[PDB]
């Protein structure tokens, strides 16, 4: 099962 | 910084003149990811050759199998050639029954 | 024994050929059991492994939606660190990522992992404390107080508790005949001549499962390091693993070395003698 955020964040 | 890869060529079962075999090319430890690899037969490309999903280690350096069916004969010789940044030319690795 | 799940992610920048193309693969143990490709026409997770495909269709659009959310994010992780690090648009640029969880013989939890990596290099890591994340550079510190704010941490934290291992011990289950099968290795050895003053001996180790393996040699139980040649654990394609080990000996003292091998489909130690 591959990860999920609720809202994607990046660097 | 990049890393040479290292190569191993070697079959999937151990060899019997006129059994069917896979003939496999294991490239690991390099970077990046981009590389290049034959299989040859008698200094040949063969060229229905399937490879592994790029994938790494723990060390973030990559390893691919390149694969492929064939049939061995004493006469027939194969051979995987390389190519990568890190090769100021390509490599050729000789398959021996022994290694 | 206890247990793994990992999925690797490569996203490869190819500046002037267009856009990063994002490769993911996922491991139970050492087998993979899904691919996703961004170059390939299909732009759908897929089974690597005769046990997932049984899954259904709810699964596979969920997966799918999942990895081409952080394909995304990666696609665009590469410009913000290209501009972080004040590199070249003209190179290509790595963005090496990891995540997974460690399971036991009982079936709960040990550890997990989530980490990034850039052009093979450390860069932001979870501790393994699950609550606080390392930083090599003073870039992925940006990173790390963009994301200690954010509280990711927290929430990754809840997925490798939660859902990574509830999924890990789920491919146990549907898959337990092929996965926790633990083939031991079919081991010989082979006499390569040399010279007259010199021969070679190889142990070999075949078709196990899983890869981890020890072979090593002993000179009348003193045990040889030296001029001993040892390759990488290679895999056979069928799903086995393969190794071997050799030595220089003097002819005709071949008689005094012996190969020892361990491994958990393994009753005991091996020992070989020529």
């Amino acid at each position: 099962l591959y990860k999920k955020l609720k809202r994607e964040i990046t660097f | 910084i990049q890393r040479t890869p290292k190569i191993q060529v070697y079959s999937r079962h151990p060899a019997e003149n006129g059994k069917s075999n896979f003939l496999n090319c294991y490239v690991s430890g390099f970077h990046p990811s981009d590389i290049e690899v034959d299989l040859l037969k008698n200094g040949e490309r063969i060229e229905k050759v399937e490879h592994s999903d790029l994938s790494f280690s723990k060390d973030w350096s990559f390893y691919l199998l390149y694969y492929t069916e064939f049939t061995p004969t004493e006469k027939d010789e194969y051979a995987c050639r390389v190519n990568h940044v890190t090769l100021s030319q390509p490599k050729i690795v000789k398959w021996d029954r022994d290694m | 024994g206890s247990h793994s799940m990992r999925y690797f992610s490569t996203s490869v920048s190819r500046p002037g050929r267009g856009e990063p193309r994002f490769i993911a693969v996922g491991y139970v143990d050492d087998t993979q059991f899904v691919r996703f490709d961004s170059d390939a026409a299909s732009q759908r997770m897929e089974p690597r492994a005769p046990w997932i495909e049984q899954e259904g269709p709810e699964y596979w659009d969920e997966e799918t939606g999942k990895v081409k959310a952080h394909s995304q994010t990666d696609r665009e992780n590469l410009r913000i660190a290209l501009r972080y690090y004040n590199q070249s648009e003209a190179g290509s640029h790595t963005l090496q990522m990891m995540f997974g969880c460690d399971v036991g013989s009982d079936g709960r939890f040990l550890r997990g992992y989530h980490q990034y990596a850039y052009d093979g290099k450390d860069y932001i890591a979870l501790k393994e404390d699950l609550r606080s994340w390392t930083a090599a550079d003073m870039a992925a510190q940006i990173t790390k107080r963009k994301w200690e704010a954010a509280h990711v941490a927290e929430q990754q934290r809840a997925y490798l508790e939660g859902t990574c291992v509830d999924g890990l011990r789920r491919y146990l289950e549907n898959g337990k005949e092929t996965l926790q099968r633990t083939d031991p290795p079919k081991t010989h050895m082979t006499h390569h001549p040399i010279s007259d003053h010199e021969a070679t001996l190889r142990c070999w180790a075949l078709g196990f499962y899983p890869a981890e393996i020890t072979l090593t040699w002993q000179r009348d139980g003193e045990d040889q390091t030296q001029d001993t040649e040892l390759v990488e654990t290679r895999p056979a394609g069928d799903g086995t693993f393969q190794k071997w080990a050799a030595v220089v000996v003097p002819s005709g003292e071949e008689q005094r070395y012996t190969c020892h091998v361990q491994h958990e489909g393994l009753p005991k130690p091996l020992t070989l003698r020529w």
